[PDB]
């Protein structure tokens, strides 16, 4: 998911892993012991709140969209910061 | 006296570990280093002589110096196992000759080839015309077993210099049992 | 701007020619304003066609006096293509030199007592140039000099550049007198007897260059041959200065060439020599390859004097250019070289001389604010006297606080600015602001206060301003007082000159 | 091992002035010398250095040599005059190291247990703090290849102590100092921001260019994991990031409230006292 | 400030007491923590 | 014989070795040697500076090691430029860097061998940043007692060198000695990069890192110092509200003001760091 929006629900894990609702505790918390996620579990609605993530692979056409996520950060900082000192360029001299 | 810097090249190729030269080529070329370092000592005091390993990776363990003591120490336990490499063996000593502080010393290299080489004739003629542009005079003495009456090396020395240039001389081991001192007896009297 | 100015001016002298009463002061105004080479040849050809003699005498001398040398070269070029010898006499200005010589020898009013009180001081520092340059001023053009007779042991104290200036004053006091100036100096001639004083023989040709400035004669080539002879670089110091100063404004060609092969002799003190010489010969020419070679030689050279000589050199080549020079002024000011920035200061000064435009004061005053080098900042605030000299009254008001600055360099150059700008006026405000300047603890700011205070009082007697005799007695006082600094007291005897 | 190194302006100039030494005679290759380090702790410091004549053939691009007698007796010279100084490695002007630079460190590993090589830059252009630092280490690989040496990058910082501060701090004579609070932080917002834009831009340009040309490979010893680390955080709301928004708004509350407080205090004092001394000076003199 | 902060270290400064003055223009003064000195004018304030 | 105004062209590498060799010996005075070339009388240049080893005899004419000079000049011969020696220098970290009796005792030897041999002294102590400090000395010829002792001509650099007049005990050496002028020649490219090298302090380490480290902390524990700044708000401004009432009692200014001015305006300049760098989050978080 683009997310985050890192908070999941019990229905998502129990339907995907096709395991009972009592064993999803052992499921997600063992992954906390593996080290792939540090997240916490909200047991009122039985939701699961993930934190960070464990990077594994990725793919082609991802270096392109990576340049899109980058160049957008490029024109963001360029525009706004060039607007900042555009105001105060006069008073400097 | 004559001004020049002589760079001696020992042959570390795996074919140089045999005892055909009595008692062993290790001590035979050691005496060869003994006679070239003592002759250049009796020639000019300003001559500085280092050593270079031609086979496998080329590394000079003894920086160019007139004292041969550290060179004599590297002659022992040299571990001369490897495949002979020619084209780089001359140029590695050429770079050591470009590090000389004084520029009045002529560039001179002496090397020993005791092993059959895979170097193509195009590579040695490119080094020949390169040494023609760089003026370097190299005097090679062929030891060990190789092609009978070495040609590509003889043509290498021939095409290396000309007019005169007095000069590059090649001494090939004769096809017969002899001591290493008898092989180096000719070059020490006349190049 | 000069765009529509001369276009309105050119028709007004034509309506004066169509007017019944001819008046030469209006064509005199356009001669010094419109300043075009063909117009003076047109109006004077109409004077020769009119057979005018008596009343053309005015406008003809206004042409010699108030117009450029190339303006004289242009009018003589189209004219010569009684009155034929008259135009030679009026354009050469020899009669003006002879009457000036007779005016100076007959009417000379001097006082030797002050020169003797400065003589017997005999201070070994900085006094070498002091007395000789001061009495060379007051006595200019007399040719009667008794100085080496009245002061002797003081001149025997001379060493190094002292004998340069000593024989250089020989030319300052002999200024004018174009004829006998060469042969009358035979005793003081630039020997070149080789117990080497050689700055001596360099200053001798310097003296011959001070007299031969503006117009001249074969003596220019006489110094040129001696530049190609004798020794080096000691001859080039005052000799090439003589070669360039005599050709000043004449747009001489060969001097630019033989000074390039002379520039390549690779020495230091001769740097200012060829720099000022090449800058004087190219004055007003706004050439291309001259500045290109001067800016091309400044790299491989290790000397800062060749940088300063070429600084004023490329500054002097451009005079009255206004916005035409700003293309180069932008490059000289934007550069990080302080000497080249100071070069652009003298360049923008001579280009904006006479104009009060605020385009110059933009960058000129900007580098006078934000720059970290006090010397070029000093030359920046000195240009106020060059460009604003037409309106001296406002300078004491705008530079009022600018003489209160912490560094003495700004207080100095500003004191020189107020001195040279208001010099032609009797304004008491400049003298009021210069009163605390001579009270400043720093030495050379008092010195510049002494020189500038003598510049405001020029020809002005006690009835003009009350501070005349007060400063006159203050000059002899500080120079006769050993406790005061030698630097600050140098401008005292200088002020007396 | 070696974490960070402190490169003083003295050692950098000691390479660059030798770039004038052999640069006036030229021509190609680079300026190589022996680096004199000072190790007080895990953080490395550099004080002095010395340069040795060096030439490298291209033929034979792997051939390199240095003068050991120069390294020996001059170390005996510099250790004599200063007992605290010793060689921590070597250096070169790059700009980018050729593959042959490894064996130089392997030869001088007999002098020092760990020799850190410092790439430098004689002509400042881009992108930031000059030079570079590489430490000699054997990382093997996750692919279990026979152990090879790929030098790990050591972060380099510029510093000084006392006298080295005196020289350069007077030598600036260029820009205002600092000035604290006004121009300082905002120019850093331009430099660190914009140089961060073109950094990753050209670096992501190399990311795609290496995939387009240069394979093998470079994809993926680290490509797959590093690029996923880029995909770790997109990172936008909902939800808690919306809470951080107006919480940050609640953070600017106090400071701008204090701002209005200083406005009232500064305006009160200055305006009242100035008008007092103003009206008094006018009514008394006039 | 820096100039007087430069002036005052290479020397220091103290306060004396004149016990006599000299015909040579010198003055008899003590360095009070130590033995006495005898110094001379000091051209601003005269002997009288 | 002929004397003219002198100028010392120095290289930044020379000044670096100067203060570096002087800082490593503090407090103890060290002994170096000056290296360069004599172009003429009125101009001189020092293109290199090397340090002599410290010995037991202390600072003395015998402290110069001849075999060190022979091997150094040999090491300079294999170095790119083997220029000839010129003069000597010794640091004085512990005092006002004035020439002692041993300094002139080695000066007649350096003037014997070398014609000029300008003596230079340098100290770190005087100024930490904004002064040239260092020093300059040249021994006047005692054989000149016949002629006058007061050259030079072109007094520009001379009269400007004398100022401050350098105390008393230093200008007490102005008899029998005289200083010499020093200017910094460019070499602008290296001077500009080394300028930015120390600017890494107040600007940023990489010109990126340190104020991206200001993006690391970034209000973080930086509000703790804002809490101490707002404690300086309460502290300083609770006695600042007592000031204007007292001004009405004493009628009025006691000159004064207490200052007790500016201050937290700079804290609001850190609030400009707050608004700017946090406004970067909209650029950081989104794409
Ligand atoms: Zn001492």
């Amino acid at each position: 998911r683009p997310a985050n929006h890192r908070q999941l629900t019990f229905e998502e894990i129990a339907k995907s892993a096709k395991i009972t609702v009592n064993e999803v505790e052992l499921l997600v918390m063992k992954a906390l012991s593996v080290g792939l996620v540090k997240g916490s579990i909200d047991e009122v609605d039985k939701r699961v709140h993930m934190t960070w993530v464990q990077p594994r692979v990725l793919d082609l056409q991802q270096i392109k969209g990576m340049k899109d996520r980058l160049e957008f950060w490029c024109t963001d900082v360029k525009s706004m910061e060039m607007l900042v000192e555009h105001q105060a360029h006069d008073i400097l001299t | 006296m004559v001004l020049e810097s002589t760079m001696v090249c020992v042959d570390n190729s795996e074919y140089m570990r045999n005892g055909d030269f009595l008692p062993t080529r290790l001590q035979a070329q050691q005496d060869a280093v003994n006679i070239v370092c003592h002759s250049k000592t009796r020639s000019n005091p300003e001559n500085n002589v280092g050593l270079i390993t031609l086979a496998n990776d080329c590394e000079v363990l003894t920086t160019l110096t007139p004292d041969t003591g550290r060179i004599l120490s590297k002659l022992h336990t040299v571990q001369p196992k490897g495949k002979i490499t020619f084209c780089t063996g001359i140029r590695v000593a050429h770079l050591a000759l470009k590090h000389r502080q004084g520029k009045n010393h002529k560039m001179r290299i002496i090397a020993f080839v005791g092993s059959p080489v895979e170097d193509n004739e195009k590579d040695l003629v490119k080094l020949a015309k390169r040494l023609k542009k760089e003026k370097v005079n190299v005097d090679i003495i062929n030891f060990g077993e190789e092609e009978v009456n070495t040609e590509k090396l003889t043509a290498f020395v021939n095409t290396l210099n000309g007019k005169d240039g007095t000069g590059s001389h090649l001494v090939t081991v004769p096809p017969g049992p002899s001591l290493a001192d008898a092989l180096i007896s000719s070059p020490i009297l006349a190049g | 701007n000069k765009q529509f100015r001369n276009k309105v001016l050119r028709v007004l002298v034509k309506i004066y020619m169509n007017l019944e009463k001819p008046d030469f002061i209006n064509v005199c105004q356009c001669l010094i304003f419109l300043d075009d080479p063909q117009a003076v040849s047109d109006i004077l050809e109409k004077l020769v066609k009119e057979d005018n003699l008596l009343m053309a005498y005015q406008i003809c001398f206004d042409l010699y006096e108030s117009a450029s040398q190339q303006f004289l070269s242009s009018v003589i070029q189209n004219l010569r293509t009684d009155q034929t010898l008259k135009m030679i006499k009026i354009l050469s200005g020899e009669m003006a030199i002879e009457l000036h010589l007779q005016f100076l020898i007959r009417n000379n009013n001097t006082d030797l007592m002050i020169l003797k009180n400065t003589k017997d001081a005999v201070r070994n520092s900085v006094c070498h140039t002091a007395t000789v340059i001061a009495n060379s001023f007051m006595h200019c053009g007399t040719t009667s000099d008794q100085f080496l007779r009245d002061n002797l042991e003081w001149l025997a104290r001379a060493t190094n550049w002292a004998k340069f200036t000593a024989t250089a004053s020989l030319g300052v006091i002999h200024k004018g007198h174009e004829k006998e100036a060469l042969q009358l100096m035979a005793t003081y001639l630039p020997k070149d007897t080789s117990p080497g004083s050689a700055y001596q023989e360099g200053g001798g040709l310097y003296a011959l260059g001070l007299i031969h400035a503006n117009h001249g004669g074969d003596i220019i080539d006489y110094l040129l041959n001696q530049l190609k002879n004798a020794s080096n670089d000691i001859v080039r110091h005052g000799g090439s200065l003589g070669l360039g100063l005599a050709a000043m404004g004449t747009a001489r060609q060969d001097v630019y060439d033989l000074l390039k092969t002379n520039l390549y002799q690779d020495d230091a003190v001769t740097g200012e020599a060829a720099g000022l010489a090449l800058g004087l010969v190219m004055l007003g020419s706004k050439n291309a390859q001259a500045i290109e070679d001067m800016v091309g030689y400044a790299q491989e050279t290790q000397h800062e004097k060749i940088l300063r000589g070429l600084a004023v050199g490329i500054a002097l080549v451009m005079y009255g250019r206004m916005e035409e020079a700003d293309a180069l002024i932008e490059s000289l000011c934007r550069d990080k070289d302080p000497i080249l920035r100071r070069s652009g200061m003298y360049t923008v000064a001579m280009a904006y001389c006479g104009s009060g435009n605020n385009k110059a004061i933009r960058r000129l005053l900007h580098v006078a604010v934000s720059d970290v080098n006090d010397d070029v900042r000093r030359a920046a605030v000195e240009s106020l006297g060059f460009i604003l000299f037409r309106t001296p009254e406002q300078c004491p008001s705008v530079v009022s606080l600018l003489s209160e600055s912490y560094n003495p360099h700004v207080r100095y150059g500003a004191a020189m600015a107020l001195g040279i700008c208001c010099a032609g006026t009797g304004n008491k405000e400049a003298i009021n602001l210069l009163e605390p300047m001579t009270n400043d603890p720093v030495n050379y700011v008092r010195q510049g206060a002494l020189i500038a205070s003598a510049l405001i009082m020029i020809q002005q007697t006690e009835i003009t301003c009350p501070k005349v005799n007060q400063f006159r007695q203050l000059y002899s006082k500080v120079i006769n007082d050993k406790h005061d600094d030698v630097m600050a007291k140098f401008g005292a005897i200088l002020a007396q000159g | 091992a070696v974490q960070k190194v402190v490169v003083h302006p003295l050692v950098l100039l000691s390479v660059v002035d030798h770039f004038n030494r052999i640069g006036k005679v030229g021509n190609q290759k680079r300026v190589v010398g022996v680096l004199l380090g000072s190790w007080q702790k895990k953080v490395l410091d550099v004080s002095n250095s010395f340069a040795v004549p060096f030439d490298e053939d291209d033929k034979d691009d792997s051939v390199w040599f240095l003068d050991h007698d120069y390294l020996e007796n001059m170390y005996g010279m510099f250790k004599k005059v200063n007992a605290r100084e010793r060689i921590v490695g070597w250096y070169h002007t790059g700009p980018k190291l050729h593959k042959n630079d490894i064996a130089i460190n392997e030869l001088m590993k007999r002098y020092c247990p760990n020799s850190v090589l410092v790439i430098i830059d004689v002509k400042p252009k881009d992108l930031g703090l000059p030079t570079e630092a590489y430490i000699s280490v054997e990382e093997v690989h996750d692919d279990g290849t026979p152990t090879s040496k790929t030098f790990e990058h050591v972060t380099s910082e510029i510093g000084a102590e006392e006298a080295e501060e005196v020289g350069v701090e007077h030598l600036l004579r260029d820009i205002k100092d600092t000035t604290v609070g006004t121009l300082s932080q905002r120019i850093t917002n331009q430099v660190h921001g914009l140089k961060g834009l073109n950094s990753k831009l050209l670096d992501i340009r190399s990311y795609l260019e290496k995939v387009a040309t240069g394979k093998l490979p470079i994809n993926h010893q680290i490509i797959y994991q590093l690029q996923d680390v880029f995909n770790l955080l997109p990172d936008v709301s909902l939800q808690e990031f919306v809470k951080a928004f107006y919480l940050k708004t609640n953070d600017q509350m106090v400071v701008v409230y204090l701002a209005s407080l200083i406005r009232s205090v500064v305006a009160l004092h200055n305006l009242i006292n100035n008008k007092i001394a103003n009206r008094d000076a006018e009514k008394k003199e006039g | 400030l820096r100039e007087e902060l430069q002036l005052l270290q290479e020397q220091g400064s103290y306060v004396g007491e004149v016990v006599r003055a000299m015909d040579k223009k010198k003055v008899l003064v003590k360095v009070h923590p130590e033995g006495k000195f005898v110094v001379d004018v000091d051209k601003n304030i005269d002997i009288n | 014989a002929v004397d003219t105004a002198e100028q010392v062209y120095i290289s930044s590498l020379a000044l670096l070795k100067m203060l570096k060799h002087g800082r490593a010996g503090v407090p103890m005075e060290v002994m170096g040697l000056m290296l360069g070339e004599f172009v003429d009388d009125y101009t001189v240049r020092v293109i290199d500076v090397f340090a002599m080893p410290q010995s037991g005899t202390g600072v003395s004419v015998e402290a110069v090691d001849p075999v060190f000079q022979a091997k150094m000049l040999d090491m300079l011969k294999q170095t790119g430029r083997p220029e000839m020696v010129v003069g000597w220098y010794h640091s004085h970290p512990g005092f006002g860097c004035w020439l002692s009796g041993v300094d002139i005792n080695t000066q007649q030897s350096f003037e014997a061998l070398s014609e000029r041999a300008v003596a230079v002294v340098v100290d770190p102590i005087q100024s930490v940043k904004g002064k040239v400090v260092i020093d300059a000395f040249r021994l006047i010829n005692a054989n000149m007692m016949v002629l006058g002792h007061e050259p030079r001509q072109t007094t520009s650099n001379l009269g400007h060198l004398n100022k401050p007049s350098i105390q008393a005990l230093i200008h007490g050496l102005n008899r029998h000695y005289y200083s010499i002028t020093i200017n910094y020649r460019k070499n602008e490219l290296e001077q500009k990069m080394l300028l930015n090298l120390h600017k890494k302090s107040w600007m940023e380490g990489l010109t990126l890192q340190d104020y991206s480290e200001h993006c690391k902390h970034n209000e973080s524990v930086v509000k703790e110092m804002l809490e101490l700044a707002k404690n300086y708000n309460k502290a300083v401004e609770e006695e600042d509200k007592m000031t204007p009432e007292q001004l009405a009692i004493k009628n009025v200014g006691k000159q004064d003001p207490k200052r007790h001015l500016e201050e937290h305006v700079d804290v609001l300049m850190t609030s400009n760091i707050v608004q700017c760098l946090a406004a970067m989050l909209d650029t950081v978080v989104f794409k």
